[PDB]
């Protein structure tokens, strides 16, 4: 039964792993330099060039 | 770290298992030794005589 508890807390460990990887993804999308800025870059540079 | 603490709990639970294994096995040991070294009792030598 202590082994079972250890397995369950391993499950919650990896669940927290998924949680903070999702947090990493969302903060990366919330960063300043992003897809909208880079699309502005590409479009303006293409036309003016 | 919590996982491996639980693992240490597993291993020392196992060594407690083996300690009471010693208790039971040694109990068997003295029972069998008492049976063997006493061998044949005065009632049986009385019957034989």
């Amino acid at each position: 039964k202590i082994r079972r508890e250890a397995a369950q807390m391993q499950v919650e460990y990896q669940e927290t792993q998924q949680a903070h990887t999702q947090a990493q993804l969302e903060l990366l999308q919330r960063k300043f330099t992003n897809k909208a800025l880079y699309s502005w870059m590409r479009g303006k540079l293409s036309a003016i060039y | 770290i919590r996982i491996q603490q639980r693992t240490v709990d597993e291993v020392d639970a196992d060594i407690a298992v083996l300690a009471e294994s010693r208790r039971s096995a040694q109990n068997r040991l003295e029972k069998y030794q008492q049976l063997y070294d006493e061998d044949i009792n005065h009632g049986e030598q009385r019957a034989m005589s």
